[PDB]
């Protein structure tokens, strides 16, 4: 009942990037 | 989405992404070179050096300065002045772009905005056949172009073909097709009915087909339908062109392929316009089609449509946009042209078409709609939308068959399934367990299938839980197959769904033993769910599904680590956080109103010294507890009759639960005002308002606005305004009772001499459970509070415990909504075990009476190990006696009690005269609507006279109408 | 501009062999997987909590043995999953462990072995 | 006549023919 | 019919609303007013009494 | 009290969709209704509130215009 979800346990998708650091990441944007 | 559900805004952020990465170069380099009259001056675009940079202000920025998060455009531009052959070349700011953030949303002035998806017709060719006045069948075929142009055909009564363009154009196919430079020699050849096609030449025809000339200019007369005779020219055919052709006749890549598919073509993908041939091969089917070979095409199957996500949306807004631009330096080309001036590449190019067109698309598109951010699991269905009325096997595993609208929309706004996607072209996939032979590879037996491609596959839901004396591959399983079900062995089968959630959409998957509700009932529990309010203190469900954690996750309500690395420190406004060298500071939400007033409000759930993984939990925000979303709280309840206080769906209820606080939440509301400059003066802001009492003006400060932290009640002013002088203070209404927690005040930095001044109040209430609340649990059982009892005058159970809440047990024999009962016992069970349930729905897939067997065996366990055999009775499972807690003796029949999750949410004027109630009537009605009438009339030139005749002497009066 | 996701290095017998023969200062820990093993999920999820709490106090890696077959049959593998614990100074031997070992227990070895 | 007269907002005149053309329960 | 005493309001010096937060303390104004109404008291006599926390 | 006072004798609307019932003050915020049955209209005149009490009040209308079967017969709980 007091249990706390560990969002990188197996069932869970890989975490999602902030679409920001991401674009600039994949050269997309420019500082 | 191959082994794990998908994350839910993974449609929305996968579609801005080749909106950036291959969107804005597709419209960009539509741009056209602008060249002006004289040629002297051209201006263009090097498109391969375009740029984005990234937003100078943050999103929490954006929203409290009502501005919008967008990155800038810019792009190199050469002009080439052939008067002085300088060729000059800037960096051109061509405008904004909005961002969207990871949660699929965008903040335009302030606004939190989502776009929804669309679901169209695909371009193609669509083989129909219509039942005429007699029952003569008629068949038609239509083309769909990529912009929705129709080009239709038919067959007429004298089997001559006509392109049916408009409901009063008609063009013969002999015309149509000589226009666009087929010969009639080779037309003939090249049908399987050439005898059909020459017995419709009329002799005035064919003069005019001998010649592609005279053709278009026939084609002219009938498509305009204007008397008399054209004269061909070249700007004939580029008016024809862009009003016929480049509307109509322009497939794209998703036409050409189904074109293809659906004639057999061999014509290469390239080729994204009509061919001659496409006409040509459309009129050869529609003669056999009449004459049995073939089928006609299913218009709802979901292979015959297209999903328009916000990619598709934001090119097109580009694409407009580049188009106004283009006549935008056009104008300002001309200018400078005719005063002789050297025009900078910048000053022909302003930022507002590109600015405006996207403030103007996110405001008034009916895709785009104000983000719902109610209660986490509102925020996190909303972008999940598909807006277009039966349910269609192609649906299974891609559009919920649940989820859909209340009135008259319904079946026109639907939900895309949870391990649905968006394919190559603008299909919906769904994934599906391929059962491969014996040789073969097949590294990844997860495929995604497009509609088209389901049909001929035999998909199987069941299980290989069955033996015989036989061999296992001979038992038989329904399946699917060809938009039926069968019964086939297992060794026939091709596909398995093997997703606990496959078919259904968020709010449908968060109803426990789901399978034993009826679908009416699943329906209404995800609108209630939606209309949920979150409560100041939160807590999990007993039973769930599991969905919980992933909705929790998806919603952006919690704060989750972007660095692993170890807490340092934490309090109520923020959490410090270190990894390698490397250390973040997270702000904490705060008491922050919704779009629906709901408070907002994040808690830490770490402590320092504790390790992180990225992506691992941080906060917990309003309705989540432990990283699982939390709509509502566990209360004891009992399903029986009260005296008739929970007749119907009334509820009644413990004072416990109101002085408890088990169900009270916080309601945050602004009030704002703004100053304008009137033609008397501009308006002020100042505490001293002649003629008001100063008991009224006690919150307001020197200024005139009112204190931080104040008690404000109904009328007290909350800032002093004074129009040139008029009061127009801003006064709390009826029913806003509360505590002023924030104040804002700012002017808005225009070029005028005047900056408007706008002042926004926050006030928050606190909001217990009353009578007229309306309560639901998760399957469709919805209440109104009407009567609050003292916990000694409740029911109470065989350990003394009184029931918080008493519901009519008449309610589920006729919704049909059995669910409720298994989760209230399971529910019971969990609470004295100090247990949750995660359960997946369909259970029974394991065994008969899955359900029961999970339920009643909790229950034993839970009376075994806490020694209450009133929890689990032999006799009656799942009841026990209780007792009226106003006389202390017991009711008759045994009662099902529980502790289910229960939430908080958000002919007459015939009627008169069938009474004779004449004088009623006449009240109710007042003439000035008569009058008004009058005068209407008169406008048409007819006159409206009342006259009365005096039954006495009979002198006529006219009555002052 | 974005985190890696994952802190443990998958790592060839050939680059495991110069990262032993070379210098080291911190424990080195190796992690013998394979994909198709059910308890090696639980084993990957352990050993990424533990390279977190040794940021580089220690040096975590693994190999597959899918890949690196021969070399873990050297290494003494007799099955999954296996830790190898390897101490900075060359005259201590190494600590083998078999199987789901509590988070605990690896610390332990760490701090007062390594 | 057939097609109406609109305006710049593609928006058709409108004549003047097209012109007149809580509870809860108590059981005491 | 039993009664009992328990702490009816509280006064803060410094505090613009109850919904704020202190520097120094971890838990908010508001957390505090919930600690304070679950503190169990027991007296035999009547009437408004006053007590501080200094 | 004043209140209590003018309410009493002073029958209201209450939108057999529509009918007349005599209001009395009640505790709460809420509209409370018999279970056997939104525009509420005061009668102003002595004619409409004559109407009101002597022809649409809920007990000279027990009987419905289609057939003549009773209209407040016990459902459900009762």
């Amino acid at each position: 009942p007091d249990a706390v979800m560990d969002f990188r346990g197996p069932d869970f998708h890989e975490p999602t990037p902030n679409m920001l650091s991401y674009l600039k990441e994949n050269c997309k944007v420019i500082s | 989405g191959t082994s794990t559900i998908p994350g839910f805004n993974q449609i929305q952020f996968e579609g801005f992404y080749r909106f950036i990465d291959q969107g804005l170069i597709e419209e960009l380099s539509k741009f056209p070179k602008i060249e002006d009259i004289d040629h002297e001056i051209e201006f263009q675009l090097f498109v391969e050096t375009y740029q984005l940079v990234e937003p100078l202000i943050k999103e929490r920025d954006a929203v409290y300065e009502s501005l919008t998060y967008s990155s800038e455009l810019y792009v190199s531009a050469g002009l080439i002045w052939k008067t002085n052959r300088n060729m000059q070349e800037q960096r051109i700011f061509i405008g904004n772009i909005p961002l969207m953030n990871s949660l699929g949303t965008f903040i335009v002035n302030g606004i939190y905005r989502v776009v929804i998806n669309q679901i169209l017709q695909s371009p193609g060719i669509y083989y129909q056949s219509e039942l005429d006045h007699n029952g003569i069948s008629v068949y038609t075929g239509t083309i769909i172009s990529d912009w929705g142009g129709r080009l239709e055909l038919e067959i007429d009564k004298k089997a001559r073909i006509w392109a049916r363009v408009s409901r009063k154009q008609k063009i013969s196919i002999l015309v149509l097709s000589s226009a666009m430079g087929s010969n009639l020699r080779e037309i003939l050849e090249n049908v399987c009915y050439p005898e059909i096609f020459l017995s419709f030449l009329t002799d005035k025809e064919k003069k005019k087909i001998g010649s592609k000339e005279n053709a278009i200019l026939e084609f002219y007369q009938q498509f305009s339908c204007v008397g008399g005779d054209p004269i061909f020219s070249e700007s004939l055919c580029k008016e024809l062109q862009k009003k016929f052709f480049h509307q109509r006749c322009e497939l794209g890549r998703i036409g050409r392929r189904n074109i293809n598919w659906r004639l057999n073509l061999n014509i290469p993908q390239n080729n994204i316009f009509l061919l001659p041939r496409d006409i040509l091969a459309a009129a050869d089917h529609l003669i056999g089609m009449k004459f049995g070979m073939g089928t006609l095409d299913d218009m709802n199957h979901l292979k015959n449509k297209r999903i328009r996500s916000v990619a598709d949306l934001l090119q097109d807004q580009l694409g407009l946009a580049l188009a106004r631009l283009e006549n935008v330096v056009k104008g300002t080309i001309g200018g400078a042209i005719r005063h002789k001036l050297i025009p900078t590449p910048q000053n022909l190019v302003t930022s507002t078409p590109l600015t405006t067109t996207y403030e103007s698309f996110f405001g008034l598109h009916p895709l785009s709609q104000v983000l719902d951010r109610t209660n986490p699991l509102t925020q996190i269905v909303h972008g999940r939308k598909l807006s277009y009325r039966d349910i269609h096997p192609s649906h299974y595993g891609r559009i919920c068959p649940i989820d859909t609208s209340e009135g008259i929309n319904v079946g026109l706004i639907g939900s895309l399934s949870i391990h649905a996607r968006i394919g190559d072209w603008g299909s919906l996939e769904s994934p599906f367990y391929e059962l491969v032979e014996k040789s073969k590879k097949a590294q990844i037996r997860m495929l995604f299938l497009s509609p088209s491609q389901d049909e001929y596959y035999m998909i199987a839901a069941g299980n290989s839980l069955a033996l015989n004396r036989g061999i296992q591959e001979e038992q038989v399983v329904p399946a699917r197959y060809r938009q039926e079900f069968l019964t086939i062995a297992w060794e026939e089968v091709h596909l398995r769904s093997i997703f606990p959630f496959q078919y259904f959409s968020i709010g449908a998957s968060l109803i426990p033993f789901i399978e034993h509700n009826d679908a009416n009932r699943a329906l209404m529990s995800s609108n209630m769910q939606r209309q949920a309010v979150p409560l100041s203190r939160s807590e999990k469900c007993i039973v769930g599904t599991g969905l919980e954690r992933q909705v929790a996750l998806d919603s952006g309500v919690p704060a989750i680590a972007e660095h692993e690395g170890k807490i340092l420190y934490t309090d109520t406004e923020k959490i410090i956080l270190s990894g390698n060298e490397n250390t973040l500071s997270i702000p904490l939400i705060m008491y922050q109103r919704s779009n629906k007033n709901t408070c907002m409000h994040q808690k830490p759930q770490v402590r320092r010294g504790k390790c992180i993984k990225k992506g691992q939990i941080l906060a917990d925000g309003a309705a989540t507890v432990g990283g699982e979303l939390a709509l509502g709280k566990n209360v004891l309840v009992a399903y029986m009759p009260w005296e008739g206080y929970n007749f119907e769906d009334a509820v009644l209820i413990s004072e416990c639960l109101v002085y408890g606080d088990i169900y009270t939440s916080f309601h945050i509301r602004k009030y704002e005002i703004q100053t304008h400059v009137t033609t008397q003066g501009p308006e002020r802001i100042t505490k001293e308002i002649p003629h008001l009492e100063g008991r009224l003006l006690r919150n307001l400060d020197k200024n005139g606005i009112v204190m931080l932290g104040s008690w404000v009640e109904t009328g007290d002013i909350l800032v002093g305004k004074l129009t040139p002088s008029k009061e127009t203070c801003l006064k709390l209404p009826i029913g806003g009772r509360g505590r002023v927690i924030d104040v804002r005040w700012v002017q808005k930095k225009g070029g005028s001499s005047y900056n408007p001044e706008i002042i926004r109040v926050y006030i928050s209430q606190k909001r217990e459970i009353k009578v007229g609340d309306k309560v639901a649990g998760r399957h469709g059982n919805k209440g109104i509070i009407s009567k609050i009892l003292p916990r000694q005058d409740m029911p109470y159970l065989q350990d003394g415990r009184p029931v918080d809440m008493v519901f009519n047990p008449l309610g589920v024999p006729s919704r049909m909504n059995v669910g409720q009962i298994f989760e209230c016992s399971l529910g019971l069970a969990g609470s004295l075990l100090d247990r949750h349930y995660r359960i997946a729905p369909f259970d029974e897939r394991y065994e008969q009476e899955a359900s029961r067997k999970l339920v009643f065996s909790e229950l034993y366990e839970a009376s075994k190990q806490t020694a209450n055999p009133w929890v689990f009775e032999p006799e009656y499972p799942g009841k026990s006696r209780i007792f009226d807690g106003r006389t202390g003796d017991p009711f008759e029949q045994p009662v099902i009690i529980g502790k289910p999750y229960i939430l908080k949410l958000i002919m007459e004027v015939w009627a008169l005269e069938g009474f004779g109630v004449a004088h009623i009537l006449q009240e109710m009605l007042t003439p000035e609507s008569f009058r008004l009438l009058v005068r209407e009339l008169r406008s048409l030139a007819l006159e409206l006279n009342h006259f009365l005749v005096s039954e006495k002497n009979f002198q006529i009066n006219r009555k002052e109408v | 501009f974005v985190r890696e996701d994952y802190l443990v290095r998958k790592l060839s017998a050939q680059e495991l062999q110069d990262l032993v023969k070379g210098e080291r200062k911190v424990p080195l820990i190796v992690d013998f997987y394979a994909t198709w093993c059910g308890p090696c999920i639980l084993m990957a999820q352990e050993l990424e909590m533990l390279a977190v709490e040794y940021e580089s106090n220690a040096m975590i890696v693994k190999v597959d043995t899918d890949d690196e077959y021969e070399f873990a049959r050297d290494m003494q593998v007799r099955g999954l999953p296996t830790l190898f614990f390897i101490s900075p100074d060359p005259s201590k031997d190494a600590i083998r462990t078999e199987g789901l070992i509590p988070l605990q227990m690896m610390r332990d070895i760490i701090d007062n072995d390594m | 006549r057939g097609q109406p007269m609109r305006d710049g907002h593609n928006k058709v005149y409108k004549s003047f023919s097209d012109v007149i053309e809580v509870i809860v329960v108590g059981p005491s | 019919e039993i009664e009992g005493t328990c702490i009816t309001r509280a006064k803060f010096e410094n505090i613009p609303h109850d919904y704020s937060n202190i520097v120094g303390i971890q838990e908010s104004v508001h957390e505090i007013l919930m600690n304070l109404n679950e503190i169990v008291l027991k007296s035999n006599l009547y009437g408004t009494r006053n007590a501080l926390i200094c | 009290e004043i209140l209590q006072e003018v309410m009493q004798g002073h029958p209201v609307l209450l939108n057999l969709g529509i009918q007349s019932f005599q209001p009395i003050l009640v505790e709460g915020r809420t509209i409370c209704l018999h279970p056997l049955v939104m525009a509420v209209h005061v009668p102003l005149s002595l004619e409409a509130q004559a109407e009101a009490r002597l022809l649409m009040f809920s007990h000279m209308n027990l009987l419905s215009p289609a057939i003549g079967d009773p209209i407040s017969v016990p459902t459900q709980d009762m």
